[PDB]
RNA sequence: GUUCACCCACUAAUAGGGAACGUGAGCUGGGUUUAGACCGUCGUGAGACAGGUUAGUUUUACCCUACUGAUGAUGUGUUGU
RNA sequence: CGAUCCUUCUGACCUUUUGGGUUUUAAGCAGGAGGUGUCAGAAAAGUUACCACAGGGAUAACUGGCUUGUGGCGGCCAAGC
RNA sequence: CCAAAUGCCUCGUCAUCUAAUUAGUGACGCGCAUGAAUGGAUGAACGAGAUUCCCACUGUCCCUACCUACUAUCCAGCGAAACCACAGCCAAGGGAACGGGCUUGGCGGAAUCAGCGGGGAAAGAAGACCCUGUUGAGCUUGACUCUAGUCUGGCACGGUGA
RNA sequence: GGACCAGGGGAAUCCGACUGUUUAAUUAAAACAAAGCAUCGCGAAGGCCCGCGGCGGGUGUUGACGCGAUGUGAUUUCUGC
RNA sequence: CGAGUAGGAGGGCCGCUGCGGUGAGCCUUGAAGCCUAGGGCGCGGGCCCGGGUGGAGCCGCCGCAGGUGCAGAUCUUGGUGGUAGUAGCAAAUAUUCAAACGAGAACUUUGAAGGCCGAAGUGGAGAAGGGUUCCAUGUGAACAGCAGUUGAACAUGGGUC
RNA sequence: CUCGCUGGCGUGGAGCCGGGGUGGAAUGCGAGUGCCUAGUGGGCCACUUUUGGUAAGCAGAACUGGCGCUGCGGGAUGAAC
RNA sequence: AGACUAAUCGAACCAUCUAGUAGCUGGUUCCCUCCGAAGUUUCCCUCAGGAUAGCUGGCGCUCUCGCCCACGCAGUUUUAU
RNA sequence: ACCCGACCCGUCUUGAAACACGGACCAAGGAGUCUAACACGUGCGCGAGUCGGGGGCUCGCACGAAAGCCGCCGUGGCGCAAUGAAGGUGAAGGCCGGCGCGCUCGCCGGCCGAGGUGGGAUCCCGAGGCCUCUCCAGUCCGCCGAGGGGCACCACCGGCCCGUCUCGCCCGCCGCGCCGGGGAGGUGGAGCACGAGCGCACGUGUUAGGACCCGAAAGAUGGUGAACUAUGCCUGGGCAGGG
RNA sequence: GCUAAAUACCGGCACGAGACCGAUAGUCAACAAGUACCGUAAGGGAAAGUUGAAAAGAACUUUGAAGAGAGAGUUCAAGAG
């Protein structure tokens, strides 16, 4: 069968696949479902907006990603905590809870209960009776939107760092090296030997 | 099952349709294949030619250069140039009586 | 466009372009690959050299994804700024540089050309390679791990 | 089964041949050469054996041609001798 | 005189053993072997007359044709009878 | 026990049957390759079994003839089908080597009936022989790879007492 | 026997004891069976077999004068190494 | 300068069918088809024109899209021939004369003669299976391999305690 | 001029730089170069040269042309003369 | 007897998987203009097939000839060897 | 009517009027398709970039199953960077000087910054003469010897990165170590040498898909048949005369 | 141990759309189609659309017994009976 100078073409077609082809001439009309089962999650709800609980902010997980921000899925109990509200008080506020989620740096712990200073700062809720605990006034005709689009707070606005102009100075461009990668690069691969060659230099004796 | 074997009829008529295409010329002959102690000479010699001679040599070129008859005749009666006075005579010729 | 074709124009004759000898018939020649060993190796050998064997050390569980560092060259390492600041970079000033970061842009690692702009700067990045370290410090520049 | 071959008798003589080794929609089906089977040799074996013996469906012409036989057929007006 | 895959052995005070280590085992890089004699490298017995299908006059047994050794028929020379 | 339903050479050789017998029968045995429950050899009765001979019989034949019954034949009536390139007079020629067409010649008249079977390499089936196939199926063993069962080993149920 | 109705006969050789059966649609045979003669397994928690399964089944409403497995094929005379 | 199998390209104001565009296109005052000793054009694929039939839709040009162009496949399905008024209507002995009804009689009905099945029947009754075939009347286009004034046919109506 | 090779020799030999003269047999022609790829992968005959054969309208080749793929005029007719 | 088992037997019938596979047979639908071959190499369980070259087509590209001597090329000679 | 020419078409084939096969005759049906993927070629858009292909926004307007928008939806795909089994490393030289024995020898400071040679379309400079008396003068057209900077591209040299091999030398110390780095050569690389892709469309081509149509002998799965026949089994029936 | 979403739907109940097919096409089925009819059965499984605007579907006259016709009529047309 082959022939002049072509491509090893090896695709899977010995399977008999015309049986099982999922086609997708049902997709306008999906999308035609889905805006009309938004809308009728907007027009349901009230005054509260829909894509509603809010969303923490979270750094992604590798090497690859990590330079890079994400509303994850709930705030930390313990990042919730530290706002003071408790658990199921919190998601009738419409706060997105999950238990599952530590806390390893205190800069993005701290910068989550900024979050929650904000919304809670936004929140304007409104009571079943107006005996005046934690609620709003007669406020902006609820506050001049009742629904907000992806997200309240606008959760990615991944910041930059500026860091702006400097002199270069002594000492820096005299001591900085490629070769500081390399040795330690080469420090790392040799610690476990370096301390049992001195370890059994000592206890030959 | 029995064939014929080898046979080279017809093969004189294919090889020469295009024709037998002899490289013959070109300048520069490839330099793969050489006396490798020879070319552990030569490439040694390019280097130096360029850093170890400026003002040896191109100055040594400046001081070398510093010490450096009647049907002949009708031809230039009809020739396209040089016979605008050969109509000095037939034209405007000098011809009268 | 079944009006463009090789098939309308060869409506008439009777092979229809294959070959009253030889007829086309289903296969010859065995079904996709068949026999890359025995009986098409001048094909496969002279055409994709090396299809047949192993090399190397096996790996399990392959990620893409420790291995993951976008390269940049000096060519376009001026390219991730406006260049509104290599001009006030070069607006008499003093040392002071441009703090060019390439974490920034997704590149990790800073390879090398030749030719880098003379104006004094300062790289931030991950990984950086001697010779375009040498071509830093040919400027007055600085080098600037990140960690 | 014979092609072949010898054999007794007659006779002028019992010459040799060819026509898809004439001739099977002319026949006969003896043997070769389907399936049954027995013997012998070979094979561990199923099976094999120009080795031997026996039992085993031989189709259709009304077409065209050829031939044989049967009427007729174009011209001398008609028809008869 | 002999490819891939496999095996076996040797070589660096070599690379990787998967969260970081220490060691055993294993995986690799390089060059020597253990084979494919159908020898550019399949892992391999038999019968079919109970047979079957795809086909071939590319390939036999019958005719016909070319050839005429062999068979058959004659001719020239003359040692002899 | 025999040229056998088994003997290649082989129509073995002799003897009997015949005017004449590759047949039959009897005999002879280094019997190509007989033979003992692979059953050897006999033998009455029996046979839609095989082979030969004699007597009687007769159209099997010499050597054909004749009559009858039904068809065929002709007419009244109702009436298919196989098949079929177009078609069909022969000799030689070359040709894919054995033509209805081509070439050179022989020649050649409407349309048909009843026979006949020389030709149409006639019709009837994509050759059952043979060969190729990297196509099969039934069978077989010391083919290769396996497996039902079965034979033993070990563990579990599986304890008490000397 | 005046039509109908109805055994040609002997002399023998080969094969098979005979009657029976069989290849519906190419064969009635000498082929198969057959009584006779042998040989072997097994005393039942067993022989031979079925079974996808259980100590389910058939032989077994049985018991060595029986079941199961084969060769040979009446009789007479024989059964070598 | 021109050959051409296998083959590859190019041009087609060649044809068919469907879609946007355009033709102030076309037509019950006759569209499609189909036929045509009618007039032509093109090398050709194919087209335009007249006449005749029919009676309701159809074609150009620029683009777009094909399940798009037949002599063949022991082609599939449909249809008709030559063979052809030919084979053929030949198993088991058989008809005859007259009469009636009837458009119409070698066969239907009656009557007489000549016959055969010959009691293991061409007879008298059932089990199985057939399911209205049984009976009566009525017609004669089918069907009954000729015919029919007949029937186990068609049509109507009855009957199985 | 260069050289790290050669070496009695400023020598061997390559390499590099600059300068100086186009005209080096006949003949005919416009050449050079890259991509993709169908078809093919059963051949045959003839002058001369040839191997196996007794010889072949046989089997195997070399050189060239042809039939194939190709009509037309001649060989009565024919694939190749 | 390899028989019979619903005109089916050396493995029934029916439907699906199934439009199974095939290097093997048969067919492959409009015109015109241009160009136009191969049966050979090597290897293959290769010998009725492919792979690869050769041969063919197409699409381009880079240039030169338009004006006492051109550039380049070759199934050819000539002159040397 | 007649002269001359004139074998029946497809098919395999070295060859067909073939004593080779299929073809009685007409009408309709009827056979290289579509999806994926790769490759070259070509049109178009953008250009070190490109791509909405998946989502969201538009009011829910027949055609709308369309179209338009996003850009803090560019996540990603493909490309810009390679090489190595892997740890990993990852592509600038040229010019004028200086320091050491200026050597098989490396370093120090400026100045442009992708080398060189042969070829090389086009372009530029062109001596030189060319057009009615003559001088005397600038535009001017065309020819132009020779010279010049030279594109695309090909042939060759040098260099650079990585993997490797031989050779020997010097240095740096996130801490003195079988630690990091450098040199000169020789070879392995799908690379570097001022990038060309990507997205759609069309062609031709190969491959897997029923895959140009039609074709087997079979293989399995799961089912219906003892109304014929093979044989048992229960229950019934039948057989004249004579030796 | 339980739990909506977005996801899937060639059966079923309604429904709109089609660069589709237009009776040998499309489902096998535009029609008294899973029906006529074959097989005991498992199962297999066809064909068959078209008067006209409206029935105005040809009263009556006339041969034959009637089928079948000649006159007549209805219709734009019986060249739609
Ligand atoms: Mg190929
Ligand atoms: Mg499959
Ligand atoms: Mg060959
Ligand atoms: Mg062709
Ligand atoms: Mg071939
Ligand atoms: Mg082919
Ligand atoms: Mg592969
Ligand atoms: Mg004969
Ligand atoms: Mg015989
Ligand atoms: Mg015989
Ligand atoms: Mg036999
Ligand atoms: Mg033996
Ligand atoms: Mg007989
Ligand atoms: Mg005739
Ligand atoms: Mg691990
Ligand atoms: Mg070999
Ligand atoms: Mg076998
Ligand atoms: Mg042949
Ligand atoms: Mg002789
Ligand atoms: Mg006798
Ligand atoms: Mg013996
Ligand atoms: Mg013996
Ligand atoms: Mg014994
Ligand atoms: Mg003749
Ligand atoms: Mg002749
Ligand atoms: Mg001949
Ligand atoms: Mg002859
Ligand atoms: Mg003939
Ligand atoms: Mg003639
Ligand atoms: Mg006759
Ligand atoms: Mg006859
Ligand atoms: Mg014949
Ligand atoms: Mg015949
Ligand atoms: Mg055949
Ligand atoms: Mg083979
Ligand atoms: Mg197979
Ligand atoms: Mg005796
Ligand atoms: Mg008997
Ligand atoms: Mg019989
Ligand atoms: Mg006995
Ligand atoms: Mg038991
Ligand atoms: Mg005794
Ligand atoms: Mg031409
Ligand atoms: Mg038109
Ligand atoms: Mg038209
Ligand atoms: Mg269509
Ligand atoms: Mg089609
Ligand atoms: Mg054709
Ligand atoms: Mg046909
Ligand atoms: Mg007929
Ligand atoms: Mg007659
Ligand atoms: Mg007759
Ligand atoms: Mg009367
Ligand atoms: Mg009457
Ligand atoms: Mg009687
Ligand atoms: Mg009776
Ligand atoms: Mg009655
Ligand atoms: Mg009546
Ligand atoms: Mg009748
Ligand atoms: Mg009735
Ligand atoms: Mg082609
Ligand atoms: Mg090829
Ligand atoms: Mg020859
Ligand atoms: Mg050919
Ligand atoms: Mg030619
Ligand atoms: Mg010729
Ligand atoms: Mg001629
Ligand atoms: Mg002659
Ligand atoms: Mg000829
Ligand atoms: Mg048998
Ligand atoms: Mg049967
Ligand atoms: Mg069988
Ligand atoms: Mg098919
Ligand atoms: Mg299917
Ligand atoms: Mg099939
Ligand atoms: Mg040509
Ligand atoms: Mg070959
Ligand atoms: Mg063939
Ligand atoms: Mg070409
Ligand atoms: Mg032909
Ligand atoms: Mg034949
Ligand atoms: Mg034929
Ligand atoms: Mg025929
Ligand atoms: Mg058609
Ligand atoms: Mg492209
Ligand atoms: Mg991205
Ligand atoms: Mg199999
Ligand atoms: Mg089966
Ligand atoms: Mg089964
Ligand atoms: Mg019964
Ligand atoms: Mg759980
Ligand atoms: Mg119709
Ligand atoms: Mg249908
Ligand atoms: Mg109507
Ligand atoms: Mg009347
Ligand atoms: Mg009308």
């Amino acid at each position: 069968a082959p022939s002049r100078n072509g491509m090893v073409l090896k695709p899977h077609f010995h399977k008999d696949w015309q049986r099982r082809v999922a086609t997708w001439f049902n997709q306008p009309a999906r999308k035609i479902r889905r805006r009309k089962a938004r809308q009728a999650k907007a027009r349901r709800i009230a005054p509260r907006p829909a894509s509603g609980p809010i969303r923490p902010i979270v750094r992604c997980p590798t090497v690859r990603y990590h330079t890079k921000v994400r509303a994850g899925r709930g705030f930390s109990l313990e990042e919730l905590r530290v706002a003071g509200i408790h658990k199921k008080v919190a998601r009738t506020i419409g706060i997105s809870v999950d238990p599952r989620r530590r806390n390893k740096s205190t800069e993005s712990l701290q910068a989550n209960v900024q979050r929650l200073k904000e919304y809670r700062s936004k929140l304007i809720l409104f009571p079943r009776k107006p005996s005046a605990p934690k609620k709003g006034d007669s406020s902006a005709e609820e506050l001049k939107l009742a629904t907000q689009l992806t997200g309240p707070v606008m959760p990615v606005r991944n910041v930059y760092k500026k860091e702006k102009a400097r002199v270069i100075t002594e000492e820096e461009k005299n001591f900085k090296a490629f070769a500081s990668l390399r040795m330690a690069r080469a420090n790392a691969r040799l610690f476990g030997i370096r301390a049992k060659r001195a370890k059994e230099a000592a206890e030959q004796d | 099952a029995k064939s014929k074997n080898h046979t080279t009829h017809n093969q004189s008529r294919k090889w020469h349709r295009n024709g037998i295409k002899k490289p013959r010329s070109q300048r520069y002959e490839s330099l793969k294949g050489v006396d490798p102690k020879f070319l552990r000479n030569m490439r040694f010699a390019k280097k130096h030619n360029k850093k170890g001679l400026k003002k040896m040599q191109a100055n040594n070129a400046k001081a070398m250069s510093a010490r450096a008859r009647k049907l002949d005749r009708l031809a230039y009666i009809a020739h396209p140039k040089l016979g605008k006075r050969a109509r000095a005579r037939i034209a405007k010729g000098l011809r009268l009586c | 466009p079944s009006r463009l074709r090789k098939t309308r124009k060869l409506r008439g004759h009777v092979s229809h372009g294959h070959g009253r000898i030889g007829k086309h018939r289903k296969h010859p020649g065995g079904r996709g690959n068949a026999g890359g060993l025995h009986h098409h190796r001048i094909n496969f050998d002279k055409y994709h050299p090396g299809y047949f064997g192993k090399v190397g050390m096996k790996h399990y569980h392959l990620k893409r994804n420790q291995s993951f560092c976008p390269t940049v060259n000096l060519d376009k390492l001026w390219t991730l700024v406006s260049e509104q600041t290599r001009v006030n970079a070069a607006k008499n000033k003093t040392g002071a540089a441009p703090i060019i970061d390439v974490v920034r842009s997704g590149y990790y690692k800073v390879l090398g050309k030749g030719k880098l702009p003379k104006q004094p700067v300062i790289v931030k990045a991950k990984f950086f390679s001697r010779r375009a370290e040498e071509k830093i410090k040919s400027v007055g520049g600085a080098c600037v791990l990140v960690a």
